RNA sequence: CGGAAGAUCAAGGGUUCCAGUCCAACGUUAAUCGGGGCUGGGUGAGUCGACCCCUAAGGCGAGGCCGAAAGGCGUAGUCGAUGGGAAAUUGGUUAAUAUUCCAAUACUUGUUUAUAGUGCGAUGGAGGGACGGAGAAGGUUAUGUCAGCCUGGCGUUGGUUGUCCAGGUGAAAGGAUGUAGGCUUACAGUUUAGGCAAAUCCGGACUGUAGGCUGAGAUCUGAUAGCAAGGAAGUGGCAAAUACCAUGCUUCCAGGAAAAGCUUCUAAGGCUAUAAACGAAUCGUACCCUAAACCGACACAGGUGAUCAGGUAGAGAAUACCAAGGCGCUUGAGAGAACUCUGCUGAAGGAACUAGGCAAAAUGGUACCGUAACUUCGGGAGAAGGUACGCUGUUGAUGGUGAUAGGUCUCCUUGAGCUUUCGACAGUCGCAGAUACCAGGCUGCUGCAACUGUUUAUUAAAAACACAGCACUCUGCAAACACGAAAGUGGACGUAUAGGGUGUGAUGCCUGCCCGGUGCUGGAAGGUUAAUU
C-alpha cells in the first residue's frame, strides 16, 4: 500500500561519511523505519523523490548507545540506515 | 585456573531460560514465585 | 587359527589374536546395515543398569537373517565376513531372485556353496530345516524357541547343539551348557556348528584391547569403602562376609532363576 | 617479543571501536593521557556467517501404554549441530566497514515471457551423498633465497665506479587445457520366485559385438590491473611445507554417523533445451579475543578452542639472534648497611653436611669403535667406556634439477648453471672447535608391584586402584542382573566360545589338610509350624 510506503524514510544522514557519500558516488544515506526491506526502501525513495531511479539498497542496523544520566542507566533507540545508490 | 562460571549462552538459555521455565509444571511455580515477588528479571 | 605376538613391547608380549585369512576384506552389504550407537550400559532413565559398558569402536549392525524363510530358493555364498557386533562369522547370501541376506555362517560352510531353507533340504551345514525333519544325533545351532520367531539358541562363536531324540511334539536337546530341554519340534534349526571354533582360545593381550571393544574396568567390592559395596571396609585386606553383588546378592552358588511358566520345558542339568 | 607479547576468528563481552573535548572521581603516583566523563560519528553482502533444507546424541511427543493426583513412558511425527547441503577473487578507498563500498574480471540459483520439441508426477524404490586407524612413495604449490631488471648512492675513518651498496620489483578467482597420479572392460538384446505396490530404474540369469572417469600442478587466457622517488622495473635458477593431488594408495583390526540436497524409476493422479528481461529477502558484520574488554571481586604473573606460520643457524613449531608487526608490562629518584630473595665465582679438602647428597655441582650432540650379569630371547643397552669434530687449500665419489644440442603438458642420449650427501690428503689458530643457547650422570646389592595406565581438584602418586590372565558361581532367553511405582528400558537387536556377580591378578614353578561353625546346593523319613476351617 502506499500509505506504508510514506513512513520507510525517517530522515536523512548528516555526518562526513554521508556527504563523502553524496559528493563522491551520489548515495543518499537515511535512516529508515526499523522493519523496513530494501525492496520497501527503494519504493519510497523512488515515489518520493520523483525524477529518480535507484540501482542498490544497502542497509544495516545500528544499536543505540548506553548513555548515563542523573541516577540512570538509559539507552538510545535502536534504528535502521539505508545508503541508496540513484541511476546518475 | 580454570573457574566455576564458564559462560555459554545456548546452554543458559536451554536450562533455566522462559521455555525451560514454561515446559515444566515447576518451572511456571518458580515464574509465579518471581512475579509474586515482583522481579524484575524472570528469567536468564 | 591362532597367531602369538612377538613380544617386541610388555603390551605385545601376551597378544595371541584370531587369524582368518579367508575372510572378506571389504566393505559390508551397504543395504544390511543400520546405524547402531552405544547406550554406555544405560538405560532410558539415563542411569547405569550395565556396569563396565562404555567407549569402544563404532560399529554398525548387520542385519541377520536368523528367521531363514526363504524356503525352496537355493541360495549361494557370496562372501564370509567379520561382524562386529558378534563372535561369529555371517555369511552373505545371494539368492536365485538376486536377493542378497547376512546368516550366521556354519564351521563348515566357505565360498561358492549353496544353502537350502525349507523342509526338504539336504543334511549339509548351513541349511534351515524344522526340528522334526532334522535326524537325530546330527550337530545344529541357531535353534528357534517359538515358532516362526527366529533362530534364539547356539548362535555364538563354536555353538553346537546335539538333537538327542523325540518325545511326541518336543525334540530333546543338549546345549553346551549341559541342560537337556524339550523345543516344539515344529521350530528350526541350522545343521553344522558355528564359525570361529577358537575365539575363546584368543588372548587380548593388554588392558587397552579390552577397552577397544567397549569394556570399562572393573572395581572389585573389598577394594571399595562399605558404604559402596558389602564387601567394603577393612584395615588392611579383609573379606570378612559370604560373598554378595553390591546389592546384597550371594555370588557364590544362589541360584537365580525365577521362571515357572518354563519350568516343565526343561528336562535335566548337568553335574560336575 | 617475534609458533608472539604479531595477525584471523569462534566463545564470551557489548560500544570497550573513531574523532573532538574535559581531568573531579576512576587509573595502586602525576597525567595535558586513557578501555574514565561528555558530545558526535562508525558496522553497507545472492557468493562470508546465520537464517534456510537435512539429520546425530538427546528432547517433546495426535492417538497409545502406565500411574492416588501431580505425572512417567512411548508410535507416527516434530525439534535439536558440534556434522551434510548453491556460488569470487585481486586491487583501491575511511579517522573509524570492507571477499559487503568502488574498479576489473567471475560464479551460483531462481521468477516471468517467448520459441521449439515432448509423458510429467513421491513423503515411495534404487543409486549417490558416505565417512576408521596407521603407514609410505612420489608429484606439486604456498613460501623462501639468489639472480636478473629498475630507481637512487659514491660514504664524517684506511679503502670503496665495482665481482660495490641500498631500496623497489613476481596479480587472483575464473575460462580453456587435461598433465604427475588414482580408478576402470563398454554396449546391445532376451528374460525375471527380488527392491512391501509399479517401474523403461536397480538386483538376478542368459546370448553376441570390442580408451573412459577423476585429477594437484604447470601452460595459455584472465592481464595495457595495482604499486615509488612524480614519471621504473616486473623474469630466470635453486630450495621447499604439517597445505594440495589424497574422501587417493598400501596395510591392519578395534571393522569405521545419519538424513537430505542430487541422479534415475515409476504409483495414485507439466517437463527438456534456447535465450530475453528481471531478481536473490531477513539477521550478524565496529572492537577485544595467550585479554586491561572473556572466566578468576582488581587494568589480578592463573585459565581460555581453532586458524596463519618470514630469515640465519638448527632435526625441529626446541633454542639463539632478527623481519613484518607490536611493545618497554601506570610510581619514580637516590643510596649501594645488616638481613632476605635470585644469580655468578671460589684456595685446600671432597658428603666430613644431613633423617636422607635435600639442594647444588656434574653429564649432555653426531659418527664410529666397544659394551657385563641376567633374560620371558624382545631386551638389558645410549649399559659401562673410548676416539674424531673449527677454519683454509687441494682432491675422489655421489643423489636431484635440468639450459644447450642430437634422434609434442611426450620419449631417449650428452649434459651447462644451481644444488645434495659421504670421504681423503695437506696446512693453520687458540687454554678450549658438539666453543654460545641447547643438550642422558653412571654403576653394584636388595624389598615391593609384571608391565603402559589410574587416584585423595587444594598437605598422601604409592606397595593403593585398574590391568591382560586365572578360577568359582549364576544365567536356556520375557536370561540372570540393573533402573523404575508400573508402563517402559538397559543386558542386547546379544544367546552359554555369551552375559552377570565374586575373588585373585603377566609370566615361571605351583597351590597341602579341614565340611566341626556359618553360608550355598541337593533330599524329605520324622518332629515343629501361619492365615484358614
Amino acid at each position: 500500500n502506499n500509505a506504508r510506503l510514506y513512513q520507510v524514510l525517517r530522515g536523512p544522514v548528516f555526518s562526513e561519511k554521508s556527504q563523502m557519500l553524496g559528493d563522491s558516488l551520489g548515495v543518499q544515506v537515511f535512516k529508515i523505519d526499523s522493519k523496513a526491506t530494501k525492496l520497501e526502501v527503494k519504493k519510497a525513495v523512488e515515489l518520493m523523490f520523483e525524477g529518480v531511479e535507484v540501482l542498490k539498497v544497502n542497509t544495516l542496523n545500528v544499536k543505540g548507545k548506553t548513555k548515563r544520566f542523573g541516577k540512570n542507566i538509559g539507552r538510545r533507540n535502536d534504528y535502521k540506515k539505508a545508503y541508496v545508490t540513484l541511476k546518475a | 585456573m580454570k573457574r566455576t562460571f564458564q559462560p555459554s549462552v545456548i546452554k543458559r538459555k536451554r536450562t533455566h531460560g522462559f521455555r525451560a521455565r514454561m515446559a515444566t509444571k515447576k518451572g511456571r511455580q518458580v515464574l509465579a514465585r518471581r512475579r509474586a515477588k515482583g522481579r524484575h528479571r524472570l528469567t536468564v | 587359527p591362532i597367531v602369538k605376538a612377538k613380544p617386541t613391547s610388555p603390551g605385545r608380549r601376551f597378544v595371541e589374536k584370531v587369524v582368518h585369512p579367508h575372510l572378506y576384506k571389504g566393505r559390508p552389504f551397504a543395504a544390511l546395515l543400520e546405524s547402531k550407537s552405544k547406550t554406555g550400559g544405560r538405560n532410558n532413565n539415563g542411569r547405569i543398569t550395565t556396569r563396565h559398558i562404555g567407549g569402544g569402536h563404532k560399529q554398525h549392525y548387520r542385519i541377520i537373517d536368523f528367521k531363514r524363510t526363504k524356503d525352496n530358493i537355493p541360495a549361494t555364498v557370496e562372501r564370509i565376513e567379520y561382524d562386529p557386533n558378534r563372535t561369529a562369522h555371517i555369511a552373505l547370501l545371494k539368492y536365485a531372485d538376486g536377493e542378497r541376506r547376512y546368516i550366521i555362517a556354519a564351521k563348515k560352510q566357505a565360498v561358492g556353496d549353496t544353502v537350502m531353507s525349507g523342509e526338504a533340504s539336504p543334511i549339509r551345514p548351513g541349511n534351515c530345516l524344522p526340528l522334526k525333519n532334522i535326524p537325530l544325533g546330527t550337530v545344529i545351532h541357531n535353534i528357534e524357541l517359538k515358532i516362526g520367531k527366529g533362530a534364539q539358541m547356539a548362535r555364538a562363536a563354536g555353538a553346537s547343539v546335539q538333537l538327542l531324540g523325540r518325545d511326541g511334539i518336543y525334540a530333546i536337546l543338549r546345549l553346551r551348557s549341559g541342560e537337556t530341554r524339550r523345543v516344539h519340534v515344529n521350530c528350526r534349526a541350522v545343521i553344522g556348528e558355528v564359525s570361529n571354533t577358537e575365539n575363546n582360545l584368543k588372548s587380548l593381550g593388554k588392558a587397552g584391547a579390552s577397552r577397544w571393544r567397549g569394556i570399562r574396568p572393573s572395581v572389585r567390592g573389598v577394594a571399595m569403602n562399605p558404604v559402596d559395596h558389602p564387601h567394603g571396609g577393612g584395615e588392611g585386606r579383609n573379606k570378612g562376609r559370604h560373598p554378595t553383588s553390591p546389592w546384597g546378592q550371594k555370588s557364590k552358588g544362589l541360584k537365580t532363576r525365577h521362571n515357572k511358566r518354563t519350568d516343565s520345558m526343561i528336562i535335566r542339568r548337568a553335574k560336575k
